[PDB]
Parts: structure tokens; C-alpha cells; sequence
RNA sequence: CCGGCCGGGAACUCAAAGGAGACUGCCAGUGAUAAACUGGAGGAAGGUGGGGAUGACGUCAAGUCAUCAUGGCCCUUACGACCAGGGCUACACACGUGCUACAAUGGCGCAUACAAAGAGAAGCGACCUCGCGAGAGCAAGCGGACCUCAUAAAGUGCGUCGUAGUCCGGAUUGGAGUCUGCAACUCGACUCCAUGAAGUCGGAAUCGCUAGUAAUCGUGGAUCAGAAUGCCACGGUGAAUAC
RNA sequence: AAGAACCUUACCUGGUCUUGACAUCCACGGAAGUUUUCAGAGAUGAGAAUGUGCCUUCGGGAACCGUGAGACAGGUGCUGC
């Protein structure tokens, strides 16, 4: 490892922050911790609903969670009762109250987190890493993306040694700051150990 | 009389927080002293980037904090109540002063 | 050289010393409070200060009053 | 230029020439010179005898020279007698104020040779 | 009337008001003689007055804050060169072909991480 | 450098009597960056020289610098293997500066008392060229001439 | 970072909340220069040990809330340097972009 | 009551936004009439202006399984757990990295000038009082460009010191203390008094650095109850040299 | 290691605990808590008074607390080859 984190290096310019809430120098830390809490929990629960990202905004001493995901229906459920349940159990630890807003994305194959977790979910099921990785790249590029590169690393295939293999297509400039690049790493626990599946998606020139 | 002071993190988020807190006041009751810039508080952090050893390599982060004064040299009634229940603009903290 | 207002002692040792002297001379007292100063009223008792793995008895004399207990219980042995 | 136990300097300002007396440094020397009314700029050679005695009566009030010596000998020795940690260090020729012994401590431990 | 000039050599930011009149150079009430007129480079404030004579032609109401002695002085020089605009480019022909007007930034470098003071490497050791 | 054909920096002329040449001298005396003290010493040394010589300063520091100033010096320039000394004429610009450097370097020894005293004396001995710096110049000449067979 | 240690830490925190910043008066008040300089203050420096060895804030090592790492701490965030960076690069902590002056 | 202290002013500094500006663009010459180059002009800035961030494919089966996650394996009345005390601070020695030195471009005493960057509420703590001092008491203001930490230090003027291991050096130790903290013995920091070591510029050897850099001078932060000569950061003074 | 007096602490000596300091499951009893006392280095052991709330299937509740049984918990244990 020697490369800077794609998202951090652009946090000010193109990319936004996931957490959006000014805080005093005091309740800043604690609030941040409650945040980490609701994030890890919410993710650990709505994992089956294929969540891409969450935006934790905090207006007027009241917390507001946003959930960008590919399947808003599974998240809400019938009538939106799951929404309520989640407002209860999640609002509880966030300090309350918590109005949540699900956000649909009709292009799931372009979200780095989604592609990552997809390849991963394929990797747990013994499927060949090359077929999965290349499948993801293929579907991405033909779905409409200026660039994408995926990268798997670990025992992959049950080898005695670990060997990193990355497959790319299109133009993906990591140094061009004006460039909008999606990025997400996701551990893929297997029978032989963890297999990292980090993916970059150059979405646009700006 | 109305000493409003509002601070945030992202500078161009408070630009419209101030433009909007001044419009929804200056138009219904007039009077304003404008968005007084104030110094930006910049806390810096110099964390070690390596989980173990390698003291030499460090990342240095910062948190720019942009303050803004408003000032309204008259307690206009259409304005003094246009502050409460008419603030919004989350991500930006705003403390009104009497 | 520390604690400008009143000497320091641990209650179990202070009271142990009180009940000891009031009852008369006996045998060395197993105390771990090396941190505690030595009172004048402790003169006579050969209390045994803990060194870390044993207890070294010390017959408190007229001079061992200002010093604390840890002064008279060498720990790290050298050759 | 003979007050107290010794003090035999020459061509020096009164204060530094009184620092030559064991048992008294600078500050205490200024105390002396203010107690004698003598200015602290004049040299002992310029200082008249009638003043020399007034200095003597004043330096007698403070413990100096040999008396101080046997005061320190009494302290360190008493410490070595008690067998306390500080005296224990005194006997072994190692730092007392809890200095790093592993590397430095070359003043107390003595010159590096063996 | 009265002509202003800024100038700000290294950190320090001088302000040089100037008028025609007495040869006294006032600066923050302190006389130019007593502000730093006794120390070295006492005349670096009087430098932009060689090819463009002063003598008794113009009094200077100078102010300064920040920086240090010589830095302040430099800021003053620059501020005067900027203040000499009442006769415009005709003075700048010789005023520039002699330096003076150049801002001359060269601020102190930030300390680099892992180093010791921006350039000084913290002592290499082969073994 | 390997490529940089950079020019020389332009120093500020001396604040007292205008003499960039000896302001250059002051710079080669400025310990710990203290230009003040160093320049004070320079002056003090030049007043006690304007008196003991009768000369001014720009002429006193002159008829003393030329006596410690090198004409030709050595610096090895190997050709195809062997690395023997090759005497070459010193550039005039470096010339006088090198002479001032030897003067100050001598003033660092020859411990009289005050630094100003020492430096003033140094210039004094440079007057009739019998000082340590002129000896330095001599030996620098012995490096050449007697070894000027290489060309 | 050793669940035991985390427990120890939280018990220290809370138990310390129960007493001091409330019963710190035993030394902050009774230990003062006045008439209480008599046997009352002595009774104070006596009673100060009746309390459990903890309760004192000078025994809260103050670890990371996540990993519970005793070192590399930042009181501003409450997180370890490793975790504060690990989060910062994900765009977690607001207004925390890479400094470059 | 000359303190921007008060009216008042928005000029000016500074503050923070939004823009402008530098592109070999213009000019000469050179070069294959090409890229490009050397020079000049104007310009605040000259040719990637300064500095930072940003680290390609991989290399070292480099480092961390003790930050975290995790495959194996292993313990599972114990290799897990609780507590007190001890240790991590031991010292014949060896090395690395620093700080303070060896002095007169210096030490000391008095007077006086000029900073930036910060930090701050179970925090910063003026003022005033007592204490030789560290500090203690009482107690404003301030979550802050207003209040505080907070007198910047070298510098500058004047006086002394005369080249001695000295009015250099300040280690070591003794005594008396203050502060935080349940507790300062093992093993804290600081102050006062006394003490006053090696050291007179360092063998073989070796390192840093091309400018506001090296050098030297102080200040602040994080960690933190207390505990830096370390780390990170800010400003003052400010070179030498590059054939 | 952006700061080992205690803690930190992983190490040592001694005294101790065992479904255990931390998590969920079930049965069983108790509001939780708070004041204070004795033994002990303390952990812990033994008590002494008080308080006895949010819903009634009212053989139960939602927390909290103690013993019971087994799943497990726990490891800064080994391997960065
Ligand atoms: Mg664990
Ligand atoms: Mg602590
Ligand atoms: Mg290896
Ligand atoms: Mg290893
Ligand atoms: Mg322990
Ligand atoms: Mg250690
Ligand atoms: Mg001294
Ligand atoms: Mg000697
Ligand atoms: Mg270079
Ligand atoms: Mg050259
Ligand atoms: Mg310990
Ligand atoms: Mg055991
Ligand atoms: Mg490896």
C-alpha cells in the first residue's frame, strides 16, 4: 500500500462528506461516535437490501439518516413498516428523533460499494474469482461508464500463497482531481480467509 | 441590536446560509450589516499513517471553521421572528444574540 | 519534598500500628503500604515492608521517621 | 581578604570574591554586602579593613566553610548509616535523584574506563 | 494632497502615507532616528530617495506592524516605492531599473514533516 | 549544479560608507546569522585601522587585501586516470572573496583579545604583508609554481 | 483490544462518575486553609481512602471508543489515529479534508 | 485623564469570500521555415514563480496477526479473570539520535524595541494580596479577531568582567520547599540556598544543507491530573558557495 | 509510545474467580439504587437501614440484580512465510 484513498483526496473538491453536521468542539466526538454506531448497525441490518451508502445529516438536535441503496422496496418493505421499525431501533442509539429517507439508484452497476459487495457475495459461493471480476467489469463498461478497474487480493481459489489480480477497462485517472471516481473496498470472508475486493469506477471527467 | 453569528465547515454552504438568512430578514423588515467574514479557525492534526512503526510518514488533516456575523442594528419585529422557526440550513450552526 | 500539608499513611497500616503499639510489642507487620510515611509512634515496631516478592523486616529507629517505607525495601537486586 | 575560614582573592569585585568562600554563593554574597552597607561594585583591595570586620560579623551568621562541610558529612553519612535507598545509592556510587543509570550517569559513576 | 502606498516585505505590512514638505520621517510617533535609525540598515527606508531626491521635498507619515526590525524596514522601502506614484512612470524608469518595486516575496517555508526545519534532514545513519 | 547556469546573488551595499566589497567581508564574519554584531566588529576594526595606518577604510582595507590575495591556485583535474594537481588562475570575483575568507579564518586564531582588535591587527599585518594570511597566500603559491609542471 | 480492558475502562469511567465531580468536595473543600486546618482536614485525608481506588479521574486511561487502543488517541475525536484516518478517508468526519498549506 | 480611549470614518491595514493575472503571450536572434532554445521588454510575479498535496507496473515472499478484521493451530478451574505491591526507570559496558557546553561576534546586571501561529470551560484564569521563588488567596472576563495563557528571545543602549578553567560551564550532591494526584520511596516536574564535575572545539570516521534555505533566537500545539532537550507547527535575525 | 509513579500493563510475586470482567439464550428470586459498619493489601467476605417506579395475561411485565445448567464467552496465546 502506497496509494492515497481516492475518496479522501477529493473530499473537498468533487466528492462530498457522508456526515453533514456542524458540531461544537465538545459534543463533536461523542456525536461522531453515535454516528459510527448507527452506521455499523444500520449496515449490519440492511445488508440484504444492498445498501450503497448512508448520509447522516443532523438538523436541530434531531438526527436524519439517508440510505442510498439499489433496492428501496426491500428496505421499506410492505407499506413502509420496516422504515418505522428502523426509525425506532436506529433512532434509539442516535439520540432521537430520526426521520430517514431512502434514496433509489437505477444504476446499481456503477456504485463501487454495490459492485464490490456483489463480487464478494459471488466469492463466498465458491465461484471463480476471474469470472466474477471480469463479469463485473464487463457489465459496468457496457452499462455506461468512462472507466472501471477492479482488484481482488488474497487466497483467491484456495492457493497457498496470496496473489493480487486486477482487471480494468476504460480510462481511470486516479491523479486527476477534477475526475469523479467512485471507490470502495470490501472484505470477502472465505473458507481460506479474507479476500479484499477493491474497485474504482471513473464515472466522469468532472 | 440583533447579534446573529453563524459558523460552519464547508465555506460555500454558509455562503447561501448567510445570503438566505439575510434575504429572509432584510426584505421583510430591512436593515443589515452584511456578512462580516471573521477569521477562520483551523485546527490541524498530524496523525501517524502506519499501524506500526514508520514514524516518518504522517498525514496532516485540518478542519476549517468559517464564522459569519450578521448584525441587525434594530430589533425589527417582522425580522426578529423571521429568525426563529425560519432558520434551517443544516450543517451550519447559528446562534442568535439579543 | 512532597505533600506540604500533613504526612500520608494508609488506613489499615495507621490503625494496625495504633492497635499494635497500644497492645504492646509483638511480631513484624505484613504491610504493602510502602507509600506510607513513618510516624514517631511507629518507633519500635519492626514491620516488614513488601519488596515485590517478599517482606523485609525493618526495626524502625529514631531516624527512620521522616522517610517513607519504600526507602528501606530494596527491590531490584544487582549482582 | 581573610574573612571567615579563608577567602584570599585579589583584584575581584567584592561579591565574586566572597563567592570564593566555601558555603556561600552569589545571592548570599549579595545578602552579606547589603547587610554590611558596602556597595557590591568595589574590589576587596579597595575595601578598607574597618569594613572587613563588619563583613566578618555578618558572614558569621550563616553556616559556611568547614561547619557546612561536616554538616554535609553528617547528612550523607547518616543516610549511609540508615541504609535507606538514597544512602544505599551513596555507597554504590550511583545517581540518587533517580537519573538514568543505564547509559549516562558518568559523573557519579566515575570516569569510563573498564 | 497626500499619497498612500502599501508594501509588505516578509510578513510585516507597512503603510506609507507621503506628502510634500519637511524632511522629517515620522513613523508610529517614533522618529526614524529612534525607531531603528541607530542600528544597521537604518537607511533602507531612505533608499528609494537616492535617484528620486528627498532632502526637504517630502515628509513621510509611515506606519508599520508585524514582522521584525529588518522585515519592517523592507516593508517600508516597498511601501515608499509604491507611494511614489505622484509623478508616475517617469520615476519608475530609474526606480525599477534598480530593484525597489519588486515585491520580493520569499516567505519562510513551512516545516516539512519527518524533517527538522523545512530542509534540514534529521541526520542520516548508515548503520 | 549539473546544468543550472545560475548567476550570483546581489547583496546590499554597506549601510555605513558605501562598499559592497567589504559588506561581502561582513557577510564572511556573520556567526549564527547575527549581521549586526559582525558589522559592528567590522567597523570597530576599521576605525582602529584608519588611525594606526592613516589610511581611510576603502583604501585601508584595500592596501591589505591585495597582499593576501591569491593569483593562481591548485585544484585536481585528472585526465584518463592519474589525479595530479593542476594550477589554474583564480577568477577575480572569487579571488578577493577567498582572500577575505583567509583573513577572517586567520582572525579566528591569533588570539589577541577582542574580535575587533584581532581583525584590525590582521589588516595591519596585511599592510606590510607579514601576517598569517599572507603566509596562506604564499603556501597557496607553493602549491603552484613548484607544481606548475602540469598544464 | 482485550474485552477485559474495555470493561475495566468503562467500569472506571462510570464508577468515577458516581463519586467525584460530586464528592470531590472532600479534598477540594475540606482540604483548605482556614479553621478546618485542624483535625477535620486530617479526618478528610483519612476518609479520602475510604473511597474505591478508582473513582479518581486520574485512572481513566481514556481509550478509543471503537478499537479501545490506549495509545495514539485524539481527545477531539475520541478515536485512535488509525481509526480517525480510516474514517476520515471514507468521508466520515465532517470538514476533515487533507490539509496542504 | 492622549489609551483609537471616545464621536465619527470605510479611506488604509487585516479578515474572508467572488474574480483578474503569466500563456514562451509579445520581441529579437538561433534552430530543419518543427518542437524548442538563449536574451529583452513590460510585469507584483518569467517561463513547471515558491512550497505542499498527489507515489504508475511492480521490487523487497520489507513491516504490523499487538490498532482492527480474519484462516489455521492452541489454552479453555487455564496461556482466560480480579486485586495489592513490584517491574517496564535495573547497569562492568557498546552504539544511534539529541540537548547544554567549552566562552569576549561572550557571561552577568539595569533600561528598552519589534512577531506569527495558536489553545481554552470537571478549561484559559487577568486584576489585587501575600511569598526570595515555584506558587497560594480572592476573583473579572471569556466557549472567544473583543477574555486569558502572554513580558517573545536574540537584538539595542549603558556599566562590569580580561583569557583564567576564570564572574565560562552547570553536571553531581546536600538542605528547605511548591504543584498535580488516593499516593511523587523505588520512579515526577518546578523553585530557592549551598555545592560546582567533565569539558580549553574533539582520533579513525561521518552527516546536513544551494536560500529566506543553513545557522542561531524564542513562541504555541497535540498527548496530558502532573510529567519533554522528543514530535508537529509559527514567526525574528539571516549567510557562504556552485569553476 | 501524540507523554510506564497507581492506572496504562500485555510482565513478575502473592492472595483470589470460575459459564466466568465482556454477549445472547432459559429457569428461579429480587424495583434499581442510596447511607453506613467490620475483616482484609485490596479484590472480596459478612452485614445494617432505606427506597420498593413506568403494564396488568395480573402462574406475567421492559430494564436492572443475584445463584443454577449447558451452549459458549474470553486470549496484546503461535504463524505477517
Ligand atoms: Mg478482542
Ligand atoms: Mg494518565
Ligand atoms: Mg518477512
Ligand atoms: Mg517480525
Ligand atoms: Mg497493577
Ligand atoms: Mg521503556
Ligand atoms: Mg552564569
Ligand atoms: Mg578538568
Ligand atoms: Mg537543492
Ligand atoms: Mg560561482
Ligand atoms: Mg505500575
Ligand atoms: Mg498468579
Ligand atoms: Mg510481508
Amino acid at each position: 500500500g502506497q496509494k492515497v484513498h481516492p475518496n479522501g483526496i477529493r473530499l473537498g473538491i468533487v466528492k462530498p462528506w457522508n456526515s453533514t453536521w456542524f458540531a461544537n468542539t465538545k459534543e463533536f466526538a461523542d456525536n461522531l461516535d453515535s454516528d459510527f454506531k448507527v452506521r455499523q448497525y444500520l449496515t449490519k441490518e440492511l445488508a440484504k437490501a444492498s445498501v450503497s451508502r448512508i448520509v447522516i445529516e443532523r438538523p436541530a438536535k434531531s438526527i436524519r439518516v439517508t440510505i442510498h441503496t439499489a433496492r428501496p422496496g426491500i428496505v421499506i418493505g410492505k407499506k413502509g413498516e420496516d422504515v418505522e421499525k428502523l426509525r425506532k431501533v436506529v433512532a434509539d442509539i442516535a439520540g432521537v428523533p430520526a426521520q430517514i429517507n431512502i434514496a433509489e439508484v437505477r444504476k446499481p452497476e456503477l456504485d463501487a460499494k454495490l459492485v464490490a459487495d456483489s463480487i464478494t457475495s459471488q466469492l463466498e459461493r465458491r465461484v471463480m474469482f476471474r469470472r466474477a471480476m471480469k463479469r463485473a467489469v464487463q457489465n459496468a463498461m457496457r452499462l455506461g461508464a468512462k472507466g472501471i478497474k477492479v482488484e481482488v487480493s488474497g487466497r483467491l481459489g484456495g492457493a497457498e500463497i496470496a496473489r493480487t489480480e486486477w482487471y480494468r477497462e476504460g480510462r481511470v485517472p486516479l491523479h486527476t482531481l477534477r475526475a469523479d471516481i467512485d471507490y470502495n473496498t470490501s472484505e470477502a470472508h472465505t473458507t481460506y480467509g479474507v479476500i479484499g475486493v477493491k474497485v474504482w469506477i471513473f464515472k466522469g471527467e468532472i | 441590536r440583533i447579534r446573529i453569528r453563524l459558523k460552519a465547515f464547508d465555506h460555500r454552504l454558509i455562503d447561501q446560509a448567510t445570503a438566505e438568512i439575510v434575504e429572509t430578514a432584510k426584505r421583510t423588515g430591512a436593515q443589515v450589516r452584511g456578512p462580516i467574514p471573521l477569521p477562520t479557525r483551523k485546527e490541524r492534526f498530524t496523525v501517524l499513517i502506519s499501524p506500526h512503526v514508520n514514524k516518518d510518514a504522517r498525514d496532516q488533516y485540518e478542519i476549517r471553521t468559517h464564522l459569519r456575523l450578521v448584525d441587525i442594528v434594530e430589533p425589527t419585529e417582522k425580522t426578529v421572528d423571521a429568525l426563529m422557526r425560519l432558520d434551517l440550513a443544516a450543517g451550519v450552526d447559528v446562534q442568535i444574540s439579543l | 519534598r512532597s505533600l506540604k500539608k500533613g504526612p500520608f499513611i494508609d488506613l489499615h497500616l495507621l490503625k494496625k500500628v495504633e492497635k499494635a503499639v497500644e497492645s504492646g510489642d509483638k511480631k513484624p507487620l505484613r504491610t504493602w503500604s510502602r507509600r506510607s510515611t513513618i510516624f514517631p509512634n511507629m518507633i519500635g515496631l519492626t514491620i516488614a515492608v513488601h519488596n515485590g516478592r517478599q517482606h523485609v523486616p525493618v526495626f524502625v529507629t529514631d531516624e527512620m521517621v521522616g522517610h517513607k517505607l519504600g526507602e528501606f525495601a530494596p527491590t531490584r537486586t544487582y549482582r | 581578604a581573610r574573612i571567615a575560614g579563608i577567602n584570599i582573592p585579589d583584584h575581584k569585585h567584592a561579591v565574586i570574591a566572597l563567592t570564593s568562600i566555601y558555603g556561600v554563593g552569589k545571592t548570599r554574597s549579595k545578602a552579606i554586602l547589603a547587610a554590611a552597607g558596602i556597595a557590591e561594585d568595589v574590589k576587596i583591595s579597595e575595601l578598607s579593613e574597618g569594613q572587613i570586620d563588619t563583613l566578618r560579623d555578618e558572614v558569621a551568621k550563616f553556616v559556611v566553610e568547614g561547619d557546612l562541610r561536616r554538616e554535609i558529612s553528617m547528612s550523607i553519612k547518616r543516610l549511609m548509616d540508615l541504609g535507606c535507598y538514597r544512602g544505599l545509592r551513596h555507597r554504590r556510587g550511583l545517581p540518587v535523584r533517580g537519573q538514568r543509570t543505564k547509559t549516562n550517569a558518568r559523573t557519579r559513576k566515575g570516569p569510563r574506563k573498564p | 494632497n497626500q499619497y498612500y502606498g502599501t508594501g509588505r516585505r516578509k510578513s510585516s505590512a507597512a503603510r506609507v502615507f507621503i506628502k510634500p514638505g519637511n524632511g522629517k520621517i515620522v513613523i508610529n510617533q517614533r522618529s526614524l532616528e529612534q525607531y531603528f535609525g541607530r542600528e544597521t540598515a537604518r537607511m533602507v527606508v531612505r533608499q528609494p530617495l537616492e535617484l528620486v531626491d528627498m532632502v526637504e521635498k517630502l515628509d513621510l507619515y509611515i506606519t508599520v506592524k508585524g514582522g521584525g526590525i529588518s522585515g519592517q524596514a523592507g516593508a517600508i522601502r516597498h511601501g515608499i516605492t509604491r507611494a511614489l506614484m505622484e509623478y508616475d512612470e517617469s520615476l519608475r524608469s530609474e526606480l525599477r531599473k534598480a530593484g525597489f518595486v519588486t515585491r520580493d516575496a520569499r516567505q519562510v517555508e513551512r516545516k516539512k514533516v519527518g524533517l527538522r526545519k523545512a530542509r534540514r534532514r534529521p541526520q542520516f545513519s548508515k548503520r | 549544479p549539473r546544468r543550472r547556469v545560475i548567476g550570483q546573488r546581489k547583496i546590499l551595499p554597506d549601510p555605513k560608507f558605501g562598499s559592497e566589497l567589504l559588506a561581502k567581508f561582513v557577510n564572511i564574519l556573520m556567526v549564527d546569522g547575527k549581521k549586526s554584531t559582525a558589522e559592528s566588529i567590522v567597523y570597530s576594526a576599521l576605525e582602529t585601522l584608519a588611525q594606526r595606518s592613516g589610511k581611510s577604510e576603502l583604501e585601508a582595507f584595500e592596501v591589505a587585501l591585495e597582499n593576501v590575495r591569491p593569483t593562481v591556485e591548485v585544484k585536481s583535474r585528472r585526465v584518463g586516470g592519474s589525479t595530479y594537481q593542476v594550477p589554474v588562475e583564480v577568477r577575480p570575483v572569487r579571488r578577493n572573496a577567498l582572500a577575505m575568507r583567509w583573513i577572517v579564518e586567520a582572525a579566528r586564531k591569533r588570539g589577541d583579545k577582542s574580535m575587533a582588535l584581532r581583525l584590525a591587527n590582521e589588516l595591519s599585518d596585511a599592510a606590510e604583508n607579514k601576517g598569517t594570511a599572507v603566509k596562506k597566500r604564499e603556501d597557496v603559491h607553493r602549491m603552484a609554481e613548484a607544481n606548475k609542471a602540469f598544464a | 483490544a482485550k474485552q477485559s480492558m474495555k470493561a475495566r475502562e468503562v467500569k472506571r469511567v462510570a464508577l468515577a462518575d458516581k463519586y467525584f465531580a460530586k464528592r470531590a468536595e472532600l479534598k477540594a473543600i475540606i482540604s483548605d486553609v482556614n479553621a478546618a486546618s485542624d483535625e477535620d482536614r486530617w479526618n478528610a485525608v483519612l476518609k479520602l481512602q475510604t473511597l474505591p481506588r478508582d473513582s479518581s479521574p486520574s485512572r481513566q486511561r481514556n481509550r478509543c471508543r471503537q478499537t479501545g487502543r490506549p495509545h495514539g488517541f485524539l481527545r477531539k475525536f475520541g478515536l485512535s489515529r488509525i481509526k480517525v484516518r480510516e474514517a476520515a478517508m471514507r468521508g466520515e468526519i465532517p470538514g476533515l479534508k487533507k490539509a496542504s498549506w
